[PDB]
């Protein structure tokens, strides 16, 4: 498997790497993507460009580990990179994915707000956990739930992150549960990780 | 430049099958160059290979096949050289399977190879068409409330199709603070958002908070107030 972290930003001008881990031969190749467009290829055969691909792009690899290295950054090539590469005999696999941002305002933590199942739901025998996250930038999180200390992975959705009108960003994320599993735990949190930090918001059925 | 144009049913029944064509312009598909294949990408999640082949003119055997291994059992790729076309056909879908399909063309060591051609990288993609997998019926919302310096509240939008659906705050009368998410592709084929406003917490006890949702596909208007939690 390949994978990318998260998320990568810098200011306009300056030189940024991101990398991708899980490589092996030297069928390693870089896609962008803007939203609701389709990839183009950057980078092919580690460290060769498409015609038409500014120079300011190149590829590298060493061993498990291969790196797309943006120089001289502009705003236009802020987006979603996909690492990718031949594996077993003929297969294709892609990284996860890093949002690049190039920055144009200040940094911001997120702000995360945590809605227990409403009792109108929970009538309704349905419990949806729902995390609110606020007022971030760069556009870009990963959230964890977890079932009391446990990590939970089934019943997660959690949607891209968007602009506000304040033009920081915002995301949601739910937990899917039934109304016996909501009770049956002594808690449930979502823990959000935005650049180098978590901020985790904890519920639970016994309290209000 | 070379056109990959994908076509074919943008909604799809839970169990049915999942079909596109796409159709090669400006290249022909009988060169021994190239691979031909598909790519799709899930709302909001990453890249994921379908599978890719070859049959070109030759006078050697040029016929090659590679799938995903996790899709083969239900996944059919095709090539009608003759029309320059691509097809893609995916049996007992799901939910899981709604995504933005892509038609692409791989290069890697194709034309000359050891053993066994290796298309590797897509240096030509279609637009990409998106295919929902669901058998909803058109279906109105049931709104549930989120209820609450500052506070946030908002409504919990359930189980409607298809979008979209919009929401505003007392008629249009609150608008600052306000957010309302992209919706959730839920595993029944239905899907959820959520809208939420951030309001002074001293006005929770005195100021009404009404989220008014429109589903104009099923022509259904639901006002929802949030009140506060007893606890």
């Amino acid at each position: 498997a390949l994978t990318q972290p998260p998320s990568a930003s810098g200011s306009p001008g300056q030189s940024i790497t991101i990398s991708c881990t899980g490589t092996s031969n030297n069928f390693v190749s870089w896609y962008q993507q803007y939203p609701g467009k389709a990839p183009k290829l950057v980078i092919y055969e580690v460290n060769k460009r498409p015609s038409g691909v500014p120079d300011r792009f190149s590829g590298s690899k060493s061993g498990s580990t291969a790196s797309l290295t943006v120089s001289g950054l502009q705003a236009d090539d802020e987006g979603v990179y996909y690492c990718s590469s031949l594996v077993g005999n003929w297969d294709v696999i892609f990284g996860g994915g890093t949002k690049l941002t190039v920055l144009g305002q200040p940094k911001a933590a997120p702000s995360v707000t945590l809605f227990p199942p409403s009792s109108e739901e929970l009538q309704a025998n349905k419990a949806t956990l729902v995390c609110l996250i606020s007022d971030f930038y760069p556009g870009a999180v990963t959230v964890a739930w977890k079932a009391d200390s446990s990590p939970v992975k089934a019943g997660v959705e959690t949607t891209t992150p968007s602009k506000q009108s304040n033009n920081k960003y915002a995301a949601s994320s739910y937990l899917s549960l039934t109304p016996e599993q909501w009770k049956s735990h002594r808690s449930y949190s979502c823990q959000v990780t935005h650049e180098g930090s978590t901020v985790e918001k904890t519920v639970a059925p016994t309290e209000c | 430049q070379p056109q990959l144009q994908e076509s074919g049913p943008g909604l799809v029944e839970a169990s049915e099958t999942l079909s596109l064509t796409c159709t090669v312009s400006g290249d022909s598909t009988g060169r021994c160059n190239y691979f031909w294949g598909w790519v799709r990408q899930p709302p909001g999640k990453g890249l994921e290979w379908i599978g890719s082949l070859s049959h070109c003119r030759s006078y050697y055997n040029t016929d090659w096949t590679y799938h995903n291994p996790s899709l083969k059992s239900r996944l059919t790729i095709s090539l009608d050289t003759p029309k320059n076309q691509v097809f893609l056909r995916l049996t007992s879908v799901t939910a899981a399977d709604t995504a933005t399909y892509y038609c692409a063309r791989f290069g890697g060591e194709v034309l000359v190879y050891r053993d066994w051609p290796k298309p590797a990288w897509v240096d030509l993609w279609g637009r990409g068409t998106l295919v929902t997998v669901s058998s909803a019926s058109t279906k109105g919302p049931s709104v549930f409330p989120l209820a609450p310096g500052t506070a946030a509240l908002g409504c919990l939008v359930k189980d409607y199709f298809p979008e979209p659906v919009t929401v505003s705050w007392n008629s249009g009368a609150l608008t600052s603070g306000v957010h309302t998410f992209p919706a959730v592709l839920q595993s029944s084929g239905l899907y959820s958002l959520s809208s939420v406003v951030t309001v002074p917490s001293s006005s929770l006890g005195t100021q009404t908070y009404i989220c008014n949702v429109n589903h104009k596909p099923s022509n259904t208007k639901v006002d929802k107030r949030v009140e506060p939690k007893s606890c």
